[PDB]
């Protein structure tokens, strides 16, 4: 019923704001928060949440590296980025991320992407497509 | 003979092409810092505004707290951008007077390179104020077709000259000429005027 | 060695000249970035202060104001994604596409096979190589009368090596773009070599990890 979410984001202010934004949803629950890629790998392999919200650039292991390590766990990974950098998109797809969105996308669209991803869909920001 | 000139241009272009790389390297460095600072902050603002809007009725006290963080993030982010440098205000006055003179159909004669970089912030600001007034006077009174502005570092002074090819219209307390002189003299500077071939103001301040 | 203290003096001298070009650049960027984002950021502060101060008195208006903050941030960030992208310059992958188009339009066979593509190169060194690659190919098109052009781009040891070969005839004297490329590569502690026997072949290298 309730979608369990783990959030990996190295910037504490943003991590806290995302948790607050997602806990506002009736059908969602933030079950854990982390600041590194390793925090995501450890929680997801142990606690097995439905969804993992993953920042890319974090210290130790990036969210893309964490996504690769969790490829065959049954967890649905959504990447969040502020900037569209080259090869980020192709590495995201190849790692099997289910969502690849902008961090500043309105919260109503992030919660919708979590539901769509839970429904087996792949949600990629057109802005992040390495073709405009 | 003038193979001198041929070679000298050859060297200046080589210096100028290396200059472009130095720029492009720093330009690279700034893009990385904007993407790190400014980008991460504009995302925080978006997210905290969104949340604050959602908490207005549910928890108005938290919505108020988020809006404090938003305002602070915004203020420091505008401050982090002014902090890319940290300074010259006479360069900003230069821009103002170019616009004003162009709008008035008066040819502006200046050289961007010769502007003194080292002067106290106070004395720089006094000169900016006097430069503005000298040019306001050109526009309002001279009927000039040309205005020249010189800025020279002469021994222990910064000297600015504002000349125009119009005609002097004067024959006072609370107005420009005396105002500039009083402010400059208080700063141990000076103001001199020549009204023979149009109007020329010479303003100097210690440096 | 006295030669070490003199090497110090050229290092200290170069840096002094360099910091002045950087200072002109910081001054250019800082003025333009303020000119385009300055009012938008100040508008976020005011509209956020105003919304906080209306939360209890007019919650409807606080909400109206937050919608405005919401979109100001969003569009300011979109302008930055643009600023930041532009500031980074011509990517080598994009230049390789430009030269394919240029050679095809000139009826010159383009021979390229990806091998040892640089895994990580600085944005500066990438931009320098893009500039050199463009010029090497402009020269092929304008002067060589080639029917074929072979480009190799490889990470070899601690360098990125680009070779641009053509099967035309070299038009220059025994000894502009050729000096431009050499100087820009050498600035980056790279190199440019040329062989003009069987057409023209340029070997350019730049350091990389
Ligand atoms: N560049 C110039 N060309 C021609 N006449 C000028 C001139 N600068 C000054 N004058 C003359 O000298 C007078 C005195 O100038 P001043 O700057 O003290 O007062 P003002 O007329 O500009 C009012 P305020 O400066 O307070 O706006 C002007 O009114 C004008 O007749
Ligand atoms: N790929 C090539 N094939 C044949 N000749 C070439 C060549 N590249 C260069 N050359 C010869 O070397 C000369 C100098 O080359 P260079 O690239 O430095 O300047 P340029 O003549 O192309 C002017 P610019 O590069 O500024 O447009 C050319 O004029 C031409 O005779
Ligand atoms: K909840
Ligand atoms: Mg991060
Ligand atoms: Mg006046
Ligand atoms: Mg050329």
């Amino acid at each position: 019923s309730m979608i369990s979410i783990f959030i990996a984001e190295d910037q504490q202010m943003l991590l806290g704001a995302l948790g607050s934004l997602l806990n506002l949803e009736d059908d969602m629950e933030v079950v854990g928060k982390g600041t590194t890629g390793q925090d995501a790998v450890d929680f997801v392999k142990k606690r097995q949440p439905d969804v993992c919200i993953m920042d890319i650039e974090m210290p130790g292991k990036t969210g893309l590296e964490a996504a690769e390590e969790l490829k065959d766990t049954g967890c649905k990974i959504i990447i969040l980025t502020t900037f569209a950098r080259p090869g980020y998109f192709q590495r995201a797809i190849k790692a099997g991320v289910k969502g690849y969105l902008l961090k500043d996308s309105p919260s109503e669209e992030l919660a919708n992407a979590i539901r769509s991803v839970m429904n087996g869909k792949r949600i990629y920001a057109p802005e992040l497509m390495e073709d405009l | 003979r003038k193979e001198r000139e041929r070679l000298e241009e050859k060297l200046e272009d080589a210096n100028e092409r290396i200059a472009e790389l130095v720029k492009l390297e720093e330009r690279q460095r700034i893009a990385r810092d904007l993407e790190d600072t400014l980008g991460q902050k504009l995302s925080l603002i978006g997210l905290k505004s969104d949340l604050a809007r959602k908490l207005i009725y549910k928890d108005p006290e938290q919505a108020a707290r988020e809006l404090k963080s938003v305002q602070q993030t915004a203020r420091t982010s505008l401050n982090e951008v002014r902090k890319i440098v940290s300074g010259i205000r006479l360069k900003d006055e230069l821009i103002n007077i170019k616009q004003i003179l162009e709008a008035a159909d008066i040819m502006f004669i200046y050289e961007e390179e010769k502007w003194p970089e080292n002067i106290s912030l106070l004395n720089e600001n006094i000169l900016s104020m006097c430069l503005k007034e000298a040019v306001t006077n050109v526009v309002k009174h001279s009927q000039a077709k040309t205005c020249r502005v010189d800025i020279q570092q002469l021994w222990k002074e910064v000297v600015i000259t504002v000349s125009d090819d119009g005609t002097f219209k004067g024959e006072s307390k609370g107005h420009g000429l005396l105002g500039m002189r009083e402010r400059l003299e208080f700063a141990n500077g000076s103001l001199h005027i020549d009204t023979e071939n149009g109007t020329k103001l010479t303003m100097a301040i210690p440096n």
